[PDB]
């Protein structure tokens, strides 16, 4: 488990010299920039059941034989299962946001993942499609202003997506 | 070639992907096209006004318009407006580039032979050049009159 | 699309003509949702070149089948850089906003290229239009939009 | 390791369940006490080398026979005196490693994890070190509620050294 | 929530019985109980070997320690089944292992320190993999204490060990707390300069070292890829009847 | 536009003239009484005139 | 029960060291929410009974049906209609008290633990008491920063709804 | 612009580029603004024409003095009419988004039609330019640029 | 040349006395000295750093400094450090003339020919100078950096 304030100790631990002064500056604006970081992550977790089931509309509306017999998520547990785990990508994106660094998620939610994905049976390839839809759903209400303050918060759109696509990249 | 085809060009012969300095010069490049397009407008609106306002400030009533000067027979002050134009308007061509290649490559290229061939004198047409760039820099404001002299200066420091 | 009006009205004796300096504006007004869609093509390349190849080898076996030339590991491999060469091309034409710098390096001369190294032209053109596919997929419609303008340029030039 | 954005996550992942408000609020509290952390941070970077070498001697001072007294772990070689800056120097990096982290992290896992262990076999006493860290929280100069910040975490070695 | 998929069990050493008791060697582990108190001695190297299987030894040290939980062992009012808990459900345990390894591989390593076995295939680690990330690391330890091959063969009061292990290495020591995958996260491999040695002329090294270009940069794409075509036809070409094979409008 | 930018985009506009007057007239301009006059008439209309 | 001075608590308890300012952070950055929090709860306890009414009266126009189907899980008699405004009221107390609790808390130990088994034995569909609390999240009247604050709790309610 | 990228597109052998196709889109999505100044600039024909004349007359008193052109009130109505022509094609310029319109009405062949006519050709390129600076206090700011920039072709064109 | 010469010249080639515009010239040199004076001072100290630390941003670990690059050979690395440290002293002794005439008189005069003979890359020496701009005006300061990068950036464009 790393963060933006712990990998900058981290390598400047293993360079073994004192923090800078233009490292401290990059650190102001991450404190700076912190309550947008909040607001970003409330939303997501406040609208994180209704993200996977409209991702699930499609996921298996677009290929239509995994729910129809045959397919890997055909019957009700096979189904259950992966609404068990398309949540659990939402579970550590958004600790990754709130860390403000992938580290976290690429410990536990990467790892082994597209080993398992061989060793089951399940189409690998077929979890990403949908991850991209989750991601074209998910940055589209963190971005949304309802009852906010306005602000911009771009730059953590462009690599909240960012999240995404690394979630993507190691399961297909 | 462009400031766009340069920065293309730049991270192409490397085999590099547009990493994000390239794209902060794109974006850069952007934000000056406005006042680029507006100062290549108002310099199209009156060319031969600066270029008669040039000839007034730098060549006329000297010795070059006397006779013995370069500038004495008739013809030889039409050609020299028509270089002061051709300058004129390859530095506003290198303007909206962003880029001074187009001036190496159509301009610069083979003119010191041309002008020691002909006997003509280049001090006189760097000052001329120099009085083109100032009339520009008046008429344009010094936002855009800062970007226009930096190509004439070009013109006259390749000419030199 | 600057050097296009400069050497357009550079041929004339004329000036740029204002018509052209309001596209020329415009161009530069357009340039930030050019510079994300370039981005966004950037970034996720590996994807794209995976998906064009799934679906160029879906479509067309005979690369795959050993009369054809991308048999084997090492020729599978060049096709895949080649797609990789097409998409970076095309990521250039949707900076430059207008296909120059991309048939500069790609389109100008390249029928007598895969004439003599053997490969059909078809199939090339087949990759492209999967690399469309795969890109249309993952940009929204206004972006999917303009960048299938300049992959439908390349699609076109190699047939 | 240990810092106030890593306790939100390890309490919310062993439930199983999503970030709550309970563990979001612990990270609002973090940013108001971070932005006068990092005011610690550039207050011990810039007087760095006056605080070591000012630590240093002053351990001399209290323990005279460190430096007289011939052994392996004593400082009265010059080699002792180069392995002096070394560990008091040590200190002083990790000090300002957990004031910009927010946590005690840094210091549990680098600094004393272990210290028992180590000050046991080369016989080291943890009172020298106690005595360097006394006259850098009285002499860092730093002063508001900055002061407070670098005074909780060198205490805090202080405490895991006796 | 979801009943465990089911896998298959490969054959171990622990499945057989192993008959009686006065037969066994010498190398069979000391079944430290704590109803046997009898001393302190007794008391305190059951404290002390129900770190070894938790810490592997190395790491008890002083600070790891919890205390207070040593403190409740002496007074009797904790079970050892409740004080592994104690251990294992402690963030100096989390930082130590669970940060550290993987879900596939904390499968692997709590199972031979808890349970003191190792897992039969890949499959039981791939099925407590998912019971770790909605139930939560504790809540997965508190599962595997529950577990009835737990309580059948420790007990509610007795340290763990390796069951049978007549001819095998050490489960502490064949396992550390991270293996090679993780090695360069947690390890020093980057700033050792020893590594960096066999690394430069290591096959991935080879791939990074070519400039950009040759299909060799994607000949690992090209192995992802697939979709091989289709052999030429079985018909001869003589029969065709090229004459009359043509369609008329 | 192949021979606007083959032999006139990337030359000197005398260059270029003398090099169109090789290809398409066939013979090297005689001295200046044809080149500024070719230039002269460069100078009003273009490439094209 | 969850809460951020409890979390800070149950996390330093199980390792069995003090109160470290990585666990002492969260209680400063507590109280600023907490100033916001306690803002939220006087705006639902003041417009406690127009919410009430409001929102099982909406619920009565998304589904007609619910007043006209003869059952006793459905509100066709006055019964229903009183076991009504038990329920939505409860809903309203359990929010107003994870409002000043600060964590989820109240929320998770009162309300939504085993709410999946209740709704299944009795027929209530959990469709009927999302759309009671959609009404409620619009038409609170809350404003500023405590207009987020009762907004995060209705919706983590709405979660474990569904 | 419809005509001159087909005409351009014609001199090559391939279709419209997804570029020019862009540039389509933005002509036709910046159209309606472009009527609404062809509106104000129809409706303000008499006093823009008027005050550009009479400030032309302010600056150049040679046309007006009687060894002019412009002496006397016929004269000086054609004079006033040809102010009025050109502003007509500048509306005719706005509005088509060429200067093709502007040219070949009004253009191309002016220099030596009028010095057939013994009529100064800078100050016909003054009273444009007075045209310009009375449309552009007119108009919306940016939209002034718009219609001045078409002026200035006329004015760079005349001279 | 120097402003003041600059000033004295525009002035004596009218035979104008010194007017109140040029005073106002002379005045503002006079006040700008200052920071002009520190500045060149702290770029005289540590000019080696300036260099190492504009080819560690721009030219290190590229493909110029492998082989088939124009910095392989050690000597074309001398060379290239060499003509670093020139751009670097150049640009110092015209930001405290306060004139760019010593730029175009000393460093810019033949060197697109010898860059064009030798076959150095142009691109790469401008992102170098550049990178030389972007160090020592974060070393000196904005207020100073302004000016040091006026004259860098004259010779990345007459360079171009
Ligand atoms: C914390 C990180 C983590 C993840 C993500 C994870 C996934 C994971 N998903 C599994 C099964 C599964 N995964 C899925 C999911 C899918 N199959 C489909 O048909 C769909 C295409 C796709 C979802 C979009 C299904 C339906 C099962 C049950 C398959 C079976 O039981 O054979 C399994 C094996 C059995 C299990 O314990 O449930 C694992 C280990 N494990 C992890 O530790
Ligand atoms: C952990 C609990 C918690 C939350 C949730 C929180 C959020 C939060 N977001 C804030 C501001 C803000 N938040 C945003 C966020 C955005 N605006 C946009 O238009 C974007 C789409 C979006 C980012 C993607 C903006 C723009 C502001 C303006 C004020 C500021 O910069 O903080 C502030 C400033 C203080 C206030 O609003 O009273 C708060 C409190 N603070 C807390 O203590
Ligand atoms: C950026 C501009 C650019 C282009 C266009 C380009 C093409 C190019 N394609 C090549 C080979 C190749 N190109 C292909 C192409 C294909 N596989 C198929 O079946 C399809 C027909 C097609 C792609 C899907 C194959 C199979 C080879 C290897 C052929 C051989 O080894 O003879 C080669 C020779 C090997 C090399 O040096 O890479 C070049 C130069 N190079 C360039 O620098
Ligand atoms: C990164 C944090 C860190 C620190 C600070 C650290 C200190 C540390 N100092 C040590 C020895 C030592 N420490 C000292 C320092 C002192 N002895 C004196 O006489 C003086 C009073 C005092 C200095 C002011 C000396 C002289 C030795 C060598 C003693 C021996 O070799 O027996 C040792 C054991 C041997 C070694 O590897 O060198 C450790 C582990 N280790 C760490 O990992
Ligand atoms: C349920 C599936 C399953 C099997 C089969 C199994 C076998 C198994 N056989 C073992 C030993 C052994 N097995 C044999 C067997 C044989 N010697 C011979 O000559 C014969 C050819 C052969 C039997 C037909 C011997 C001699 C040992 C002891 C070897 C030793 O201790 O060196 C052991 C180690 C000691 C123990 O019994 O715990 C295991 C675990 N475990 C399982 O879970
Ligand atoms: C686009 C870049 C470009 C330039 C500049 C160019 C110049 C050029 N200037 C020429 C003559 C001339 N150039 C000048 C110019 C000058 N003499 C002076 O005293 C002044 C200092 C200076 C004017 C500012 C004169 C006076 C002649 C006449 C020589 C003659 O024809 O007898 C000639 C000889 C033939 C001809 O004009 O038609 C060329 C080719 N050609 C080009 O393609
Ligand atoms: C303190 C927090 C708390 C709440 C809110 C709660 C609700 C709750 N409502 C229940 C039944 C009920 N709930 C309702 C309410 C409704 N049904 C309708 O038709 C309407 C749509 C809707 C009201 C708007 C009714 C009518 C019953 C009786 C159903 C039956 O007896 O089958 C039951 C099961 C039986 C009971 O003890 O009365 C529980 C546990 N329990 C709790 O501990
Ligand atoms: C749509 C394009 C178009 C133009 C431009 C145009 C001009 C035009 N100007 C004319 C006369 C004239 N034009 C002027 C013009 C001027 N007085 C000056 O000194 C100024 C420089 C200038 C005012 C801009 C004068 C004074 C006459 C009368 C000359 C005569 O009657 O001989 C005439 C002859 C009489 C007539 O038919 O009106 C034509 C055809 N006709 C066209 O169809
Ligand atoms: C005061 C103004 C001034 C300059 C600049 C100057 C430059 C200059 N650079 C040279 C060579 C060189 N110049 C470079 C420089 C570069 N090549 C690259 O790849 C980089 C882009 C760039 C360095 C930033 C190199 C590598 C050579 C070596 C060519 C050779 O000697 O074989 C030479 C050939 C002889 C020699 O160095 O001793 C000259 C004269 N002379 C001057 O009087």
């Amino acid at each position: 488990t790393l963060d933006v304030f712990t990998k900058v100790v981290s390598q400047a631990d293993s360079r073994g010299e004192f923090l800078s002064n233009e490292q401290l500056d990059a650190l102001a604006n991450v404190v700076k920039e912190g309550n947008k970081r909040l607001d970003v992550v409330n939303r997501i977790t406040s609208n994180a059941s209704a993200i996977v089931t409209n991702a699930a509309r499609a996921l298996f509306e677009e290929q239509p034989q995994l729910i129809a017999p045959g397919g890997n998520a055909y019957t009700n547990r096979r189904m259950a299962a992966c609404l068990r785990d398309m949540e659990i990508i939402l579970r550590y994106v958004t600790y990754a946001i709130l860390a403000g660094d992938a580290s976290v998620l690429d410990d536990r939610c990467l790892n082994g993942l597209r080993e398992t994905y061989q060793a089951l049976g399940t189409p690998g390839s077929s979890v990403a499609v949908g991850v991209q839809k989750m991601k074209d759903a998910a940055v589209g209400i963190a971005n949304d202003p309802n009852g906010i303050t306005k602000g911009d918060c771009s730059q953590l759109i462009s690599e909240v997506a960012s999240y995404f696509d690394r979630a993507a990249a190691a399961v297909g | 070639q462009d400031a766009i085809t340069a920065v293309i060009n730049s991270a192409d012969v490397q085999g590099k992907y547009l990493d994000t300095a390239a794209l902060e010069k794109l974006k850069a490049y952007f934000s000056t096209g406005e006042l680029r397009v507006r100062a290549a407008t108002t310099i199209s609106a009156n060319a031969a006004a600066i270029v008669k306002e040039a000839v007034a400030k730098s060549l006329l009533y000297s010795d070059i318009t006397r006779p013995g000067g370069n500038m004495y027979t008739t013809r030889r002050y039409a050609a020299c407006i028509r270089d002061l134009d051709y300058y004129l308007r390859y530095a506003t061509y290198a303007m909206l580039a962003g880029d001074p290649s187009i001036l190496d490559e159509r301009v610069l290229n083979g003119l010191k032979e041309t002008y020691n061939s002909l006997g003509v004198p280049v001090g006189a047409t760097v000052q001329a050049i120099q009085a083109i760039k100032e009339v520009t820099a008046s008429l344009v404001g010094a936002d855009a009159g800062k970007e226009m002299g930096i190509y004439l200066d070009y013109i006259s420091s390749g000419l030199s | 699309i600057v050097t296009k009006s400069i050497v357009n009205a550079d041929a004339e004796a004329r000036y740029l003509s204002p018509g052209e300096l309001d596209r020329i504006k415009s161009f530069v007004a357009g340039g930030q949702q050019r510079l994300r869609i370039a981005q966004a093509l950037t970034d996720n390349r590996e994807r794209l070149v995976k998906q064009a190849g799934d679906q160029l080898f879906q479509k067309r076996p005979d690369v795959v089948s050993p009369g054809g030339n991308a048999y084997g590991q090492e020729m599978t491999a060049t096709c895949l850089r080649d797609l990789d060469y097409y998409l970076r091309l095309v990521t250039y034409g949707i900076v430059a906003g207008d296909v120059t710098p991309i048939e500069e390096i790609g389109v100008i001369g390249v029928r007598e290229m895969y004439k003599s190294l053997g490969t059909p032209i078809e199939a090339v053109g087949e990759g492209v239009r999967a690399l469309k596919n795969a890109a249309s997929t993952l940009l929204s419609a206004e972006d999917a939009a303009e960048a299938g303008s300049y992959f439908d340029y390349v699609v076109g030039a190699l047939q | 390791v240990k810092t106030p954005i890593t306790e939100a996550i390890a309490a919310a992942d062993t439930q199983g369940r999503f970030l709550g408000n309970t563990e979001l609020q612990s990270a609002r509290g973090r940013y108001e006490r971070a932005a006068a952390s990092l005011e610690a941070a550039r207050g011990l970077t810039s007087n760095a080398q006056r605080l070591i070498d000012g630590a240093t001697q002053a351990v001399y001072q209290k323990f005279p026979y460190t430096t007289q007294t011939p052994g392996p772990q004593f400082a009265a070689d010059s080699r002792g005196k180069s392995k002096c800056a070394r560990d008091v120097g040590h200190y002083l990096r990790i000090i300002t490693y957990s004031l910009v982290a927010g946590g005690t992290g840094p210091l549990d896992e680098y600094l004393i994890a272990g210290l028992a262990e180590i000050n046991s076999t080369f016989d080291l006493s943890p009172s020298w070190y106690v005595e360097a860290l006394k006259h850098i929280k009285a002499n860092h100069g730093l002063s508001g509620q900055a002061a407070n910040e670098a005074n909780t975490y060198i205490d805090y070695a202080i405490n895991a050294l006796s | 929530a979801l009943p465990l998929l089911q896998y298959k069990p490969s054959s171990q050493n622990h499945r057989v019985t192993s008959f009686g008791a006065a037969d066994q060697n010498e190398d069979t582990p000391y079944i430290y109980r704590i109803e046997d108190v009898s001393s302190y001695t007794d008391i305190q190297n059951i404290i002390w070997a129900s770190y070894r299987q938790v810490f592997s030894e190395h790491e008890i040290l002083k600070f790891n320690r919890q205390k207070t939980l040593e403190s409740q062992v002496k007074n009797g009012s904790i079970s050892v089944r409740d004080f592994i808990r104690g251990l294992a459900k402690s963030e100096a345990f989390y930082r130590l292992v669970v940060s550290v390894n993987n879900n596939y591989r904390l499968v692997d390593i709590t199972l031979k320190r808890l349970l003191g076995r190792s897992s039969y295939n890949k499959d039981e680690q791939i099925a407590w993999s998912i019971v770790i990330g909605t139930k939560g690391f504790s809540g997965f330890v508190d599962a595997l204490i529950d577990s009835e091959e737990y309580t059948k063969n420790f007990g509610e009061n007795i340290v763990p060990y390796q069951r049978k292990r007549m001819e095998g290495r050490p489960h502490n020591l064949v396992t550390p707390r991270y293996g090679e995958d993780f090695q360069e996260k947690a390890g020093t491999v980057q700033t050792d300069w020893r590594f960096t040695l066999d690394k430069f002329y290591s096959r991935k090294s080879q791939e990074k070292q070519l400039r950009e270009g040759d299909p060799r940069k994607f000949a690992d794409l090209a192995a992802s890829v697939g979709n091989q075509g289709n052999y030429a036809q079985r018909i001869s070409a003589f029969d065709i009847d090229y004459l009359n094979a043509v369609p008329n409008r | 536009d192949l021979f606007r930018k083959l032999y006139w985009t990337p030359f000197y506009v005398c260059k270029a003239i003398e090099y169109i007057h090789r290809r398409l007239l066939g013979r090297p301009t005689y001295g200046r009484q044809e080149n500024n006059k070719y230039f002269d008439i460069a100078s009003k209309k273009g490439l094209y005139a």
